[PDB]
């Protein structure tokens, strides 16, 4: 067939395909947007006191707040 | 009075036809100059909706916490 004439081209497209197809079935691509979007270059600024909002907690070791913890769960 | 009957019009057929006609003529003539006037007026000062060449849309100006304090 096609491996014994141009080997090196059918495994090239090979490996093409499943660097196409292959990123969309992993168990680990929403973790990588996870890790991506949570890490803060730039300063969370504070806000204006209260509307009464459940969320935004008024200190930094206060859990009430949306924060990381798989990190260090693997 | 036979040719009269059966081919020409009355004078007052075309009587009344000259005078609408200047009525629709003179309607047409006033609506020029006022459009033209109108024209020159609108582009002298820019108040009308016809001469405004498209500025910048602010819908893309977000403001936001920056990372610099002073903007």
């Amino acid at each position: 067939n096609v491996w014994a004439k141009e080997p090196v081209l059918v495994a090239s497209f090979a490996i093409a395909g499943l660097a196409v197809i292959l990123p969309t079935l992993s168990p680990y691509t929403k973790y990588s947007l996870m890790i991506n979007r949570a890490t803060p270059y730039n300063y969370p600024v504070p806000l204006r006191d209260d509307g009464n909002m459940p969320d935004v907690p008024s200190h930094p070791q206060d859990p009430q707040g949306p924060s990381l913890e798989w990190l260090k769960r693997l | 009075r036979w040719i009269a009957r059966t081919f020409f019009d009355a004078p007052e057929k075309n009587y009344e036809r000259t005078m609408a006609i200047l009525q629709i003529e003179s309607e047409k003539a006033e609506l020029r100059l006022k459009e033209l006037e109108v024209r020159r007026l609108m582009r002298a000062k820019g108040d009308g909706p016809w001469f405004q060449y498209p500025t910048i849309d602010k819908a893309l100006i977000d403001h936001s916490p920056k990372a610099t304090p002073d903007n």
